[PDB]
RNA sequence: GUUCAUAGCGACGUCGCUUUUUGAUCCUUCGAUGUCGGCUCUUCCUAUCAUUGUGAAGCAGAAUUCACCAAGCGUUGGAUUGUUCACCCACUAAUAGGGAACGUGAGCUGGGUUUAGACCGUCGUGAGACAGGUUAGUUUUACCCUACUGAUGAUGUGUUGUUGCCAUGGUAAUCCUGCUCAGUACGAGAGGAACCGCAGGUUCAGACAUUUGGUGUAUGUGCUUGGCUGAGGAGCCAAUGGGGC
RNA sequence: GAGAUUCCCACUGUCCCUACCUACUAUCCAGCGAAACCACAGCCAAGGGAACGGGCUUGGCGGAAUCAGCGGGGAAAGAAG
């Protein structure tokens, strides 16, 4: 159910974690307020870590996941990629990819079965990501955005996307990914889904400043509570 | 009229006789407040500043940005071979100040230390502290030796001890040794005698005064600049480059009145060479010197517990300016005052340390020893002729070498 | 929480810096540094990571004659980076945001210096790259 | 001032202070005290803009206003103008007001005024005039005394040295942001704090060179132009030949 | 057009914000060797006074001989404004 939270008052807290259904990955600087609403709201079994990338925060935007594996990128320095490691259960795989573009949350998005890509994702990654994600990878993007992981989340029930995208890109995405796309907003009219939102199949994480109508749709396109 | 524009004054009048200091090896001018429950100690130690590198270590600061993370911080190697314990001088309270009451000196005083009391060793028929010696065996002398050592129990508010350092074990071309009072805090003024009269002729390692990551006042004299202008000494403003009788110079130094030139105008002169007490200096490590059981171990001087490389903390051809460091050494957090090989004055906190920046533990994880001789590139010698393998100057050595 | 440590500035007023998004603004004119008191004959000066205002002087005509609010994302003056690293950039950058501090645009072209994004997270997740 | 003279203001009157305004006077200076502004730099005042501690309110909180102790510290970057003033832009805790021969020209500058050249407008028959406009117009000397900054020394303790004490003089630190407290107290709501704690920054100060940057005639090592030593090799000259590191 | 003015590009130490290097000085020495100026001289606060004192009154105080600088004073010098 939709819990709002903050990370040291902002309300991006896209930014400062990662659900997937076994992992939780959450950003270091912070402080309980934060910690424990994960802790708290998670089903119990999925262990919540406390990470960074590159000695960032923004571990959110830094790292793409599902169940089975994760991906850091080129920066993680190995006192982290070990403690990722050793913090993760070992179904879950973690592979320090090395793709020009380190951003690997803003330019992929994946749940357990689909990825979107980046038109300009290296070959060689798309493989480590269809070999590690045990995923199916699809260079597609919206009607211009190319930073498909920021504005557009999604899971394997639903999955959230720009309020600007078209009925069209809409309906192909919806195909792709085989899962209900419903154009929406958080944190009160952003279009940077990824930013204000964390999904998983049993729960959500939004933005302190998530109009209880936004709240909603979430609730109803992830098929929550 | 006043100055139409609000500005700060360009530098500190707290500094104000900016002097040549009058001594080189700076003096401490208040050692820590002595209490007697705290057990006998020495309050300070004389070093000499070696040079600097720089260490990688792990950061245990909570709510920062760097906690768990690595930072590469700079260090000051000290070299610190055990001080030599020659007197002990007492001091009596009166109401015009501490005044000295009684001066012990020790028998057997080292040679260089001797070298002290002459200002032409060479010439010297080298006979200080020889008719002084001389009362330390007979029954009369040794008569008045313990008087004076009873007077100065009943009597004497504040002790200290006279030591040396050790000139024979630094690469330096001094011989002469450095005098010092050091004050002994910590106890009743009997147990304190009792405590210096066992340490007289003996040798006071640095791990005996100073411990790990604790911070320490340095006290010593800075480098010299020689005679500066306004705009190096006090870094006041440039004139602009249409000045005509030139633009490195103060343009007002006063009104018409006070009809004089104050105290506070920057003004030419001296730069460098002054006196100075920093506070605040971390202790990352008390090296421990070269041994020998064996053969010679320089490993713990700049392995880690994650290095395990059998290296010294001197850099591949040595430190520049200095020589090389065999003995004792202390690795302080930052920059130090004084040139290189400049004897260094390293007392206690005269604080109480409570902060988080101090009682931080240190745990290094890496020491840089590369050549600071230019760009150096390579931790060791055996590293670089790895990376290198065989020369030619190698080679047509192994060709006579068979 | 931890706060941005000092890095070197190298950006004063009257610096033209690129302009990194797509909001069709071509450069950016930087006019004040946020957060700067001052000192007699000192300029404000900017490192990444710092909001400044800014006008454009080349771009779209409907952004020219105005003062936006920007953060430098890139600059070409080496800073210390609390781990012995001396980073510098190609070129200097700067996004045009609010005083909130989420962008105008969406894009940002280009890496962002890693000490930007963890203050800015609305410019962290439109960046490509964080260097 | 919804009532209520005095929270905050104060008509009609009336008592003062100040010498950062302009007058009035003409005591000093006409065998000359260099005449505006800006720059630089120091110090002082308080009639306090901010910051510390406080009292009051028409002080719920936030914000603001009045007053007290108080000058320790700070009071900025720019467009136009010679400007002082002025005005606007922007940042800021605040962008308070003043003195020091309207501080400061053997400190600078010389934009202005205020010589001699010249143009215009008005005035004058004219020469010429104009607190009218405009353009071009030499900014001299310190080596003396003191002051100040540093540097030797000097008196006395027999000589000389080492280690010291402290009279006295100076003095230095400053301010802000974020997290937490806390969407908390308070409030109908909108909004919305603070103490402790933590992480950092600004201005200032004192250093220092491990690292990064600058310098570079180690005239160190390559490259290179013109010339010269018969050529090679090795070099040199071109007021540091030029250039890379 | 070595005429007066405004803006733009480029360029840069004009500036932020200063640093380093080179030559010649200055500096010290051997030799040589002026001039300007000069009532007497030369530490301050306040007072009064030709209303801004080096001298006078009252107080603060005052220690040989000097070197390199410096530009606050000598209402410094230069010229019967
Ligand atoms: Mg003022
Ligand atoms: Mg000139
Ligand atoms: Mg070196
Ligand atoms: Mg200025
Ligand atoms: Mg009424
Ligand atoms: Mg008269
Ligand atoms: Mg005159
Ligand atoms: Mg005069
Ligand atoms: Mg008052
Ligand atoms: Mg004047
Ligand atoms: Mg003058
Ligand atoms: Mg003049
Ligand atoms: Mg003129
Ligand atoms: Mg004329
Ligand atoms: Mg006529
Ligand atoms: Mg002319
Ligand atoms: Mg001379
Ligand atoms: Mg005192
Ligand atoms: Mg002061
Ligand atoms: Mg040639
Ligand atoms: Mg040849
Ligand atoms: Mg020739
Ligand atoms: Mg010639
Ligand atoms: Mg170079
Ligand atoms: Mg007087
Ligand atoms: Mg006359
Ligand atoms: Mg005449």
């Amino acid at each position: 159910m939709a819990v709002r939270a903050s990370f040291e008052n902002n309300c991006e807290i896209g930014c400062f974690a990662k659900l997937t259904n076994t992992y939780c990955l959450v950003a270091i600087g912070g402080s309980e307020n934060f910690y424990s609403v994960f802790e708290g709201e998670l089903s119990d079994t999925i262990p919540v870590v406390h990470a960074s990338i590159a000695g960032c925060r923004i571990i959110g935007r830094m790292c793409v996941g599902n169940r089975h594996g994760l991906l850091v990128p080129n920066n993680t320095t190995d006192q982290e990629l070990q403690h990722i490691r050793n913090s993760l259960p070992d179904t879950v795989q973690i592979r320090r990819v090395e793709e020009r573009l380190s951003a690997l949350g803003n330019v992929t998005t994946c749940n357990d079965y689909v990825a979107l890509v980046h038109p300009d994702l290296d070959r060689e990654t798309e493989e480590i990501l269809a070999d590690v994600l045990k995923v199916e990878v699809f260079r597609q993007t919206v009607a211009d955005q190319v930073l498909v992981g920021s504005y557009c989340v999604f899971s394997n029930q639903g999955g959230l996307v720009h309020p600007k995208t078209s009925i069209e890109d809409q309906d192909e995405l919806s195909s792709l990914l085989q899962v209900p796309l419903v154009a929406g907003t958080v944190n009160r009219g952003s279009e940077v889904i990824a930013a204000g939102m964390v999904v998983n199949d049993w729960c959500a994480f939004c933005g302190l400043d998530t109009t209880s109508t936004e709240l909603s749709v979430v609730e109803s396109v992830f098929k929550l509570n | 009229s006043h100055r139409k524009f609000s500005a700060p004054r360009h530098g500190s009048l707290g500094f104000l006789p900016r002097k040549r200091s009058s001594r080189h090896r700076g003096k401490v001018k208040s050692f820590p407040k002595d209490d007697p429950s705290k057990p006998v100690h020495l309050t300070a130690f004389l070093g000499y500043k070696a040079g600097m590198t720089h260490i990688v270590r792990e950061v245990d600061r909570p709510g920062s940005k760097v906690n768990k993370k690595e930072v590469v911080e700079a260090v000051t190697i000290v070299e610190t071979p055990p001080m030599v314990v020659v007197g002990i001088v007492g001091y009596v309270e009166t109401p015009r100040g501490l005044r000295t009451f009684k001066t012990v000196f020790a028998e057997h005083i080292s040679d260089e230390c001797k070298r002290r009391f002459y200002k032409n060793w060479h010439k010297s028929k080298k006979k200080a502290f020889t008719k002084y010696c001389k009362k330390w065996q007979d029954e009369d002398g040794k008569k008045q030796l313990e008087k004076d050592f009873s007077s100065m129990k009943k009597y004497c508010q504040v002790i200290r001890v006279i030591a040396h350092t050790q000139m024979r074990l630094l690469p330096l071309r001094q011989k002469k040794a450095h005098l010092m009072e050091i004050q002994v805090n910590g106890g009743t003024v009997a147990e304190k005698l009792d405590w210096a009269r066992e340490r007289l002729e003996q040798q006071v390692p640095v791990n005996q005064v100073f411990g790990q990551d604790e911070m320490i006042d340095v006290i010593g004299v800075t480098k010299g600049k020689g005679y500066k202008g306004v705009t190096s000494r006090w870094h006041t403003k440039k004139l602009p480059r249409k000045t005509h009788r030139g633009l490195r110079k103060v343009a007002c130094i006063g009104a018409w009145h006070p009809a004089r030139v104050a105290f506070s105008v920057a003004r030419a002169g001296q730069k460098g060479y002054h006196h100075r007490t920093e506070i605040n200096k971390k202790i990352y490590k008390i090296g421990q010197g070269y041994l020998i059981k064996d053969g010679k171990l320089i490993k713990n001087n700049a392995s880690t517990d994650y290095d395990l490389s059998d290296k010294s903390i001197n850099p591949l051809g040595g430190f520049v300016h200095y020589g090389e460091v065999t003995n004792d050494f202390v690795m302080l957090k930052g920059c130090v005052v004084g040139t290189k090989k400049r004897v260094l004055t390293l007392r206690k906190s005269l604080l109480v340390q409570t902060k988080r920046r101090a009682l931080e533990k240190i745990d290094l994880k890496f020491i840089d020893t590369t050549s600071k001789f230019g760009h150096g590139r390579f931790q060791t010698m055996e590293e670089k002729k790895a990376f290198m393998g065989p020369l030619k100057k190698d080679r047509i050595a192994k060709e006579e070498g068979a | 929480s931890g706060a941005k440590f000092r890095i070197s500035l190298g950006l004063p007023v009257g610096a033209v810096i690129n302009c990194a998004d797509n909001t069709g603004a071509k450069n950016l004119y930087i006019i004040s540094v946020k957060g700067i008191k001052g000192r007699l004959n000192r300029l404000p000066a900017a490192g990444v990571g710092d909001m400044v205002m800014a006008t454009v002087k080349k771009g779209k005509p409907e952004l020219r004659k105005k003062v936006h609010p920007a953060v430098v994302i890139r600059q070409r003056k080496s800073y210390r980076r609390k781990d012995g690293v001396f980073l510098y950039f190609e070129d200097n950058a700067g996004v045009i945001v609010n005083n909130k501090g989420e962008m105008k645009g969406s894009a940002i072209t280009g890496p962002v210096a890693k000490e930007c994004a963890d203050l800015w997270p609305r410019i962290a997740s439109n960046a490509g790259s964080i260097a």
